[PDB]
């Protein structure tokens, strides 16, 4: 929510969810 | 009530930022394999 995405944690309709 | 423009107009301004998104994609630098560049597209949509 503060801008910090790690996309090495999350990633190996979201999109959608946070707009 | 609102949400329910609000789906087609969210549907545009989608398009409107994967386009952006390609041009910069095919700006960058022209990756054979298609989940790099479409899971790093993503990635660079979701993150700059």
């Amino acid at each position: 929510i503060f801008g910090q995405i790690p996309l090495d944690e999350i990633d190996e309709l979201v999109t959608f969810l946070l707009v | 009530r609102m949400m329910k423009d609000v789906f087609f107009f969210l549907f545009f301004l989608s398009v409107w930022l994967v386009a952006y998104g390609v041009t910069t994609q095919a700006l960058l630098h022209p990756d054979g394999r298609l989940e790099w560049i479409f899971r790093r597209v993503l990635y660079r949509p979701y993150l700059q």
